[PDB]
RNA sequence: CAGCUG
């Protein structure tokens, strides 16, 4: 369905890993925010807002448009 | 220059001034003690009849130099209390509503474009 | 030989002495931030420290529409659209808040004075945030764009068809009638254009400056 | 030094409901840094707020202008704006129907 | 640590997740439609299996294990 | 009432 769900697991991989030692925040409360984030509205739409979604994490990742610290 | 009854063009994800009808919102009121508006002056505005306080943010009367120079009166929806009625202001507002003591904080945790 | 306008006086009576301060002065603002050629048809960025931030810099681009002022104060001010909206700043050239303000394209538009710009469609005032400079051939005449263009709605900001204005970068009969023209120049003024005693003749205060910009080494 | 650890350490000994932080990258003109904050009701936000400004206030930071607490007569979001730092205290709805980290993170990619 | 070490400690990880109930604890319960699991939901508990014991499961094998023996064995030989 | 007008 989306453009890969294999790179849905690298960025949620990248996301928590960098999650485990988020310092600053909080650990529950981002996992409660990614857990919204990335399941209820990437589930059943249509390819281009499957990919729509997909950017939108892999720029939740990359932290340069604003980074949680 | 915003004074009253001027055509304001409201920017905001806020449906309130968005819903379509050839009443342009007018400004009702300024609350400066003289009647021109500037950047982040309260002012009171109608749309489709309906009284709200709103934010002036970008006009097109030359202001300072380092301010920037928009179009037409872009104002901002708050609601009585103060809490801003949008999520997302698609056009741009200028930094200098930073600077003067009040409530102007909470319109800086919208702006996409701090230009 | 070109020399930045705002170097030339504004014809007046003021005494000399001040302008020599003044030039002696902004000269020697130039050896800590060259500030390029550009005309009132030119494209640039402006970069700007924001002493309403903790001292970080802020970008901005877009064409330049007026060259105005002379002196210490002369100032540019350039237009870009940017989410629908038309934001023009003017930036000071000389204040002590600009890094470094560098000609992304150096073009010379048909006019002298860009204001219409603000009643064109914005096509014509449409670019990207984040373009690159492009290049330039040193030792020849800059380049002279003519896009004449195409004008919104009749009800313009000013009146422009007007021919004391004397622009030539509208199309006027693509979109205007011959109506227009016959009860528009009735304000005309042949006379004006041979004025014999109206012009300006900087030609030798522009030697003199000159001469002094170079001495300053 | 009133930073930010120092402020987290406040919150995490009252206890607030929830903290996170947002940076701000130099190429935006707005602020340092931008700690969300959520504490459990109106009288919590107030006392929190009280006394954060109070101990920033004597610490240090006494000759530069001083610090408004914006929206105190507004019961369910508040701010305050410091020289590099600025906080927003949240209601939990409002917190949800404004969603500001997303736009800090999204600022150009989402509506 | 052990084989049985990893087995209770697999099991008891599996336990504490809130979303699945423990009914079968052996090590042929299905995750996918018997305790209705979805791939995200599938990395999700392979997290939570590093949270204890293992922290190094690469971005190749996360969308197929279909079986507590398999997260077993995955941990006995990663190892 | 749409918008222009010292």
């Amino acid at each position: 369905a989306p453009w890969s769900r294999e790179a849905v697991l690298s960025l949620y991989r990248a996301l928590l890993r960098q999650g485990r030692q988020l310092r600053y925040t909080d650990r529950d409360f981002y996992f409660a925010s990614i857990r919204r984030e990335f399941r209820k509205n990437q589930k059943l739409e249509d390819a281009e807002a499957r990919e729509r979604q997909l950017e939108k994490g892999l720029v939740f990742l990359n932290g340069k448009l604003g980074r949680i610290i | 220059a915003i004074q009253k009854m001027t055509r304001v063009r409201v920017v905001d994800n806020s449906a309130l001034g968005n819903s379509p009808y050839h009443r342009a919102p007018r400004c009702i009121h300024v609350y400066k003690k003289n009647g021109v508006g500037k950047v982040g002056d309260q002012i009171l505005l109608a749309i489709k009849g309906q009284k709200k306080k709103a934010l002036i943010v970008g006009h097109c009367m030359p202001g300072p130099r380092m301010t920037p120079r928009f179009d037409s009166n872009n104002v901002v929806l708050i609601e009585d209390n103060g809490n801003p009625v949008g999520t997302r202001i698609k056009t741009p507002i200028p930094t200098s509503l930073r600077k003067r003591e009040g409530e102007y904080s909470k319109v800086l945790a919208i702006a996409q474009n701090f230009v | 030989r070109f020399l930045s306008p705002e170097f030339i006086p504004r014809r007046g009576r003021t005494d000399p002495l001040k302008f020599q301060i003044e030039r002696k002065d902004m000269l020697e603002r130039r050896k800590v931030l060259h500030i390029p050629e550009f005309y009132v048809g030119s494209i640039l960025r402006v970069t700007t420290a924001d002493p309403y931030a903790s001292g970080k810099i802020s970008q901005f681009l877009g064409i330049c529409i007026q060259r105005s002022g002379r002196g210490l104060g002369a100032t540019f001010i350039l237009r870009n659209v940017i989410e629908g909206q038309g934001v023009e700043i003017c930036f000071e050239l000389y204040n002590p808040r600009v890094q470094e303000i560098q000609v992304v394209k150096l073009e010379k538009r048909l006019d002298d004075s860009l204001l219409y710009l603000r009643d064109a469609l914005p096509e014509y005032s449409t670019f990207d945030v984040n373009m690159k400079p492009v290049v330039q051939e040193p030792n020849q005449k800059v380049p002279v764009n003519e896009l004449k263009v195409k004008m919104k709605p009749k009800p313009w900001s000013k009146r422009w068809e007007r021919p004391n204005f004397n622009i030539k970068g509208i199309r006027f009969d693509l979109c205007l009638t011959e109506q227009q023209m016959k009860e528009a120049q009735k304000w005309n003024q042949p006379w004006l254009e041979f004025d014999m005693m109206r012009e300006y003749d900087t030609s030798k205060i522009e030697a003199a400056i000159w001469k002094e910009i170079e001495a300053s080494k | 030094k009133f930073d930010i650890d120092m402020m987290v350490s406040l919150l995490r000994q009252e206890n607030a409901r929830d903290i996170c932080v947002i940076q701000v990258p130099p190429e935006m003109r707005y602020t340092d840094y931008f700690v969300i904050v959520s504490g459990t009701s109106t009288r919590h936000l107030h006392a929190m707020a009280f006394y954060v400004v109070k101990m920033y206030k004597h610490l240090k930071c006494k000759r530069d202008p001083h610090v408004k607490i914006e929206g105190k007569d507004t019961d369910d979001w508040l701010c305050v704006d410091f020289g590099s730092m600025v906080i927003h205290l949240m209601l939990p709805e409002t917190r949800e129907i404004y969603e500001l980290e997303k736009l800090w993170t999204l600022r150009s990619y989402d509506d | 640590l052990t084989l049985e070490g990893i087995q209770d400690r697999v099991l008891y990880v599996l336990k504490l997740y809130d979303k699945i109930d423990p009914e079968k604890l052996s090590v042929n319960s299905h995750f996918m439609k018997d305790l209705g699991l979805d791939s995200l939901d599938q990395v999700e508990i392979i997290m939570a299996m590093e949270d204890e014991f293992g922290f190094e499961i690469p971005d190749i094998d996360a969308e197929k294990l279909m079986c507590p023996q398999e997260i077993v064995d995955y941990i006995a030989d990663k190892k």
